[PDB]
């Protein structure tokens, strides 16, 4: 248990850099990102398509989980607000579960060791490994072509203003002339306190998208570090608390919209 | 640094409405329908 | 001598978590107390809870908006 | 040197987030616990928690206006 | 250096928001949860607790004026 | 001076660690000693206490990025 | 790459059996007692 | 160098204001709960909580008269 | 101006020593206190006090990672 | 540097004004909310506040006098 | 830097002093406080303490090994 | 780098100052608090109640004689 | 540049005295409050809260020693 | 008397000069062939002789009914060991003698140091006195606990005193404690026993650095107004001599109680 | 003679100390006296 | 201020001192405590 952990074939570095955009042949260039997101969509089509296309009384398999975890977010959207439970259910519920998943996809192996590229060898008395990679020719950097969706802020950004765009349209659906009432009304001091809400109420969604991209970003950066560091028996609990920050982040994401909302119709 | 391209960024908004809007026609319409089955005639 | 412009953004994002953090885990301990003793004020108790979280999230995301422009 | 206005500025950032966010934490923490505590109150406590929350965040507004104008 | 004024003022302010604003943290929620326990002593509550307001806003102006004269 | 990046990093780090540290252990005492007095509570007791580690636990990974960054970039 | 590759998978493979060994039991217990309150309420 | 007067005072004032406003909320705060608790003791209460006050205040002004110091000649 | 490296690794542990400590202390305080009143709910309670303990803990995994990080480079 | 000598008085009267108005607001705090109840023991509650208070001043007092052989050599 | 070594060892072991000192002060207030209230619950009592002592004492631990890894070099 | 020592006794006087001092108050105020609740145990309180004074004093003590043997 | 030592060993008593005395203050506190609560379970308080002070002390005095090696040797 | 006091500004017809006073050490009072006799020895002597005095004077008649001195000198101890008794039942009797003793002679020496005269008088080897002639002037009547050796001697007798009797009282378990436990008594254990060694350095660190600090007060306040500006802190001061003293003793109990135990 | 007398500081300290005198005899007088009467009192009662 | 003479003749006076009063300061007043508590 304690002789097993060999550093003698590992990463040779720790690898950090922002989005890569990929090849791109054609016009409209694509990026890491969005390659794995498209799949992570499809593989999300892919669970619906297949809790859908056989639903039936007393669930079981797959349609079960799915109804059980359905109806478990209902459940905690409810007790919130039930007013609006079931109108905004399905924007919490689509970016919940594709944030769960692109979270979980970081997770994958060959995310950061795969590269597209657009013993011996390792160093002794060092805790790290220097095992050249397979691209290390040409002067490359053996550019991952799986990377986590949420690790990038455009993704993040998108949802982000998907979100805000939503809670501002919903609390503008039946509010009357009562947005303006509680921005700086001039009425003693709420006037500047109204003028604070505005800021955040502004300031929330760019702190939603870059909290949910540095969270995954660093879940990812710190895996590639302890996998540096010792190759393996070093990383099983970090790997552990990475797969469980990931879907908490995607449940709190769609839980601070659904609080967002109601405090913007409330 | 960022990374901010306004290409990817309109091809991910895209792509996220995109996702709501199939998400909101496949498996939750459907789940809930068969949700509200299961407990308006249980 | 080298860039402090460094030194400034860490001490800025350093602090902004350092303040906000605590006043958020004060904020929720006694949202979840008040929560915890009476059940039936959750909503209103919540929605105050939230604003509070909001303004200290909002001084956190201060520090860090005058971090970024501080390195860029 | 060159950096010093960058230090400053992110320092003064930092401190007046520490303060005031601790401060309006304990705030909303009090107020939830006292609504909590007595719902018939809760106009005045609202008030009174409001009145405080702007004092500690004009504190805080007074620390980003230092900092703005050092940088401007 | 050319801009160690700049870093005084910017640490006075600061600190100055550090200070007082926990104190005004802590005497708003105090306030409030007597509040919330006995409405009837509002009247002397309140004052009481202005009178710590402004003591601790004495002590903020002290600072803020301190970095007044140093920035200006 | 010339490893000034190092300091940042570490400094950044640091207080990132510092502020989340005690909100956290703050979350979780109160959530707990709730649930204690109230085990039948906990269905939204739990839920609210994880919201509120979340945002805690933003402020220590802001820094923990603007340390990576700053080291990185 | 070369070694790293084999790194995430190793960890990989480990985090499943864990999870297999401590986390697959309760979510299959949640599981079959919905299906079975759910038949109960047919 | 020569801002090190400068970076003195303001340094000097705001350490020296950090502590006693902390010391004064914590003064009212205790102080409006007993007199919540008791309305009758408030004579002696206030009595105290001034004695507080003027001490953490006498701590301040020792701090602010320094500075002054250290600023002037 | 060379040695920096070693105070930005003694900086980052301290921190991330100075954060989780207290987070853990507080949590552990509340935890005990909660199951004196309650004997029952200690398999509730433990849980989420190790969840608690467990981030309190990965804040300081992030600094002791960071410092190894400029401890070697 | 030729300036250090008054960051040192700054700094040996603002840190050690901190902890002392803290300690102070604490004791006195308590004390009120002590006499709250059963205000009959109000004499020896009050000499043990004074025996605090003395004890905080002291702490307060080392550092003034450091402060002050530090100005003036 | 001639220094800079020093100095690193003396923050590390200062701030691993800082967090951990109060975590096992909040642990056993809340440990008495709790045996106070129950007192035949103390088997749990201890052995969750000491859980939360060695938690805590994990990172005093690792701040005294990076000073004596500075040290020694 | 003349004037190091003095910020060296300065900077160890006022930490030493800050976390015994907090300490005290602390001490003293649940003395206090628990002398108030129940005034019989004071003559088995007070005991340790200076013990624990005596503990936290010799943090402090130990910062000055460190900061009188830098100075000398 | 060459007084960093005494800065160092300045350092590193501060650090390590600014937070065990805080940690000691709140074991002594909550140990007199559960002492004035139930006065038949005070050997087994005394017992633990001097097991507690004593690992305070113990994280100090590992404080102490630190600067004592950076000052002599 | 009125708050308006004109006198505040005494300092410029009356200026003491800089703080001279910084000596962390002994000063010599009489030039002596063999040991040297300290500033602090002479005022321990000065102390031995008023505490056996003290005695002789409130035990000389043994009355019945103490009155006068007698009851004076009666009450103290009378605390003294009803405190005792309270920490701990059947060794009062065992340490009540150096205990007490411990008690009485820091109390009176840190009572010492404040009289006038001090600061001020001394023998030659603003400007002071003998700096007028070659002669250097060092001071007379130097506090005992003042000296880092006198309290480090008390805290190596407590220190002595402690162990020897948790062993005579434990047998061969205080020897070595429990450390064969390896359960919890094995990390504990160790940390026990540096708290134990580093518990005299504690214990004379407190009294050297608070007179020393009370020392240094006094002179500094001398130093920025002579005149009504010092009255605060001389009473703090004589009210923290004699805490200081009880801490040190009760503190030494204490630490004998738990070790016993 | 080899006295070292410092003339200010002597009649400060001189000044200081009869005051911290006569502030104890206007204060601290009146309690020590009167405990010690009370356990005089108690003890001769006690006969 | 290590002097080991000096401090050696600091604890050889204090151990002289608390020798001398056991049997000056404790033993009479110990003697009239006792008879005191044993005569009521």
């Amino acid at each position: 248990i304690a002789s097993r952990f060999f550093l003698y074939t590992g990463p040779p570095h720790v690898e950090v850099a922002a989005e890569v955009i990929f090849d791109g042949i054609p016009g409209f260039p694509i990026t890491n990102s969005f390659v794995v997101a498209i799949i992570i969509d499809i593989f999300v089509i892919a669970l619906a398509v297949a809790a859908t296309r056989n639903l039936q009384m007393v669930p079981r398999g797959l349609q079960n989980v799915m109804e059980f975890i359905l109806e478990s977010l209902y459940n905690l959207f409810r007790n919130i607000n039930a007013k609006y439970v079931a109108t905004a259910f399905p924007l919490v519920a689509t970016i919940f579960l594709f944030v769960l998943f692109g979270n979980w996809f970081g997770l994958l192996p060959g995310v950061g060791s795969i590269g597209v590229c657009h013993p011996l060898s390792s160093v002794a008395a060092a805790e790290g490994e220097e095992i050249h990679d397979t691209c290390a020719a040409q002067g490359k950097k053996l550019v991952p072509l799986f990377r986590a969706p949420a690790a990038d802020l455009n993704f993040t950004f998108a949802i982000a203003v998907i979100s805000f765009v939503f809670i501002e349209y919903w609390g503008f659906r039946a509010l009357g002339p009562g947005y303006l009432k509680k921005f700086f009304n001039t009425n003693g001091i709420m006037s500047f306190v109204g003028i604070i809400e505005f800021i955040s109420e502004l300031v929330k969604p760019f702190a939603l998208a870059f909290r949910l991209f540095g969270n995954i970003f660093a879940g990812e950066v710190l895996l590639v570090v302890m996998a540096f560091l010792v190759p393996l028996l070093l990383p099983l609990p970090f790997y552990g608390f990475e797969v469980f920050v990931g879907f908490i982040q995607a449940l709190i994401f769609a839980l601070l919209t659904y609080a967002f909302l109601n405090i913007a119709v409330t | 640094a960022l990374g901010i391209n306004p290409t990817l960024f309109i091809a991910q908004l895209i792509n996220f409405l995109l996702l709501i809007f199939i998400l909101r026609a496949l498996l939750y319409r459907p789940v809930m329908n068969l949700l509200n089955e299961r407990t308006r005639r249980i | 001598m080298e860039g402090l412009n460094l030194v400034a953004t860490a001490l800025a994002v350093g602090l902004g978590a350092i303040g906000p953090g605590v006043g958020i885990g004060i904020i929720v301990s006694g949202a979840v107390q008040a929560i915890g003793r009476n059940p039936e004020i959750e909503n209103r108790v919540v929605t105050y809870m939230f604003i509070g979280i909001a303004f200290t999230e909002a001084l956190a995301i201060f520090g860090l908006v005058i971090a970024f422009l501080i390195g860029f």
